[PDB]
């Protein structure tokens, strides 16, 4: 139980899709809505005005 | 096009790399859209009468 | 479309990937423990010999 | 889509490191118990010596 335990363990590791994966896309995501926020701010703005 | 009526002379916001192999290129179309806004935003900046 | 695709199929794969390993692989239980019973048997049939 | 994207995937994280953390660090109760049996066994030894 317990050999196959941290084999399974290291299986699950081993995702290929891991959520390293995942926060290296929030990050840059989350720049990228950064971006998004600049945007719209220069649009309302001109808008109102 | 842009630059044909911008005339800013070159200049160039596109890049490369929103594909990936690891990654998959999950984000490229959103890196588009950052540039596409600010484009937007420059356009109806120099577009001006 | 395409990224949400991927990401939740792929997900998908993963979760049951990891049941599928411990079922198949943890099956082997029974057999292993068949001595449990197949000589715990004979205790008891040596108690009365 | 920014929002509900990183909610699911930041709820993924939460949930998988949830039993992640569990799995990893319970996972010393095989370690932990070998004296279950490790030491029954001399317990029984002793008896016929």
């Amino acid at each position: 139980q317990q050999q196959q335990a941290m084999a399974l363990l290291d299986y699950f590791s081993e995702r290929f899709t891991n959520e390293s994966l995942y926060t290296w896309l929030i990050s840059q995501l989350s720049s990228l809505y950064l971006q998004a926020y600049d945007a719209v701010l220069s649009l309302c703005l001109s808008a109102e005005a | 096009s842009l630059l044909y009526e911008l005339n800013l002379g070159e200049q160039s916001f596109v890049g490369g790399g929103g594909w990936n192999d690891l990654y998959q290129g999950l984000m490229a179309g959103e890196t588009l859209k950052l540039a596409l806004m600010r484009m937007e935003r420059v356009y109806v900046e120099q577009n001006s009468r | 479309q395409f990224g949400s695709t991927l990401l939740s199929l792929l997900e998908r794969k993963d979760s049951l990937s990891f049941d599928a390993y411990q079922m198949i692989q943890s099956g082997d239980l029974y057999r292993f423990s068949i001595d449990l019973q197949q000589q715990d048997i004979d205790i008891n049939k040596a108690s009365l010999e």
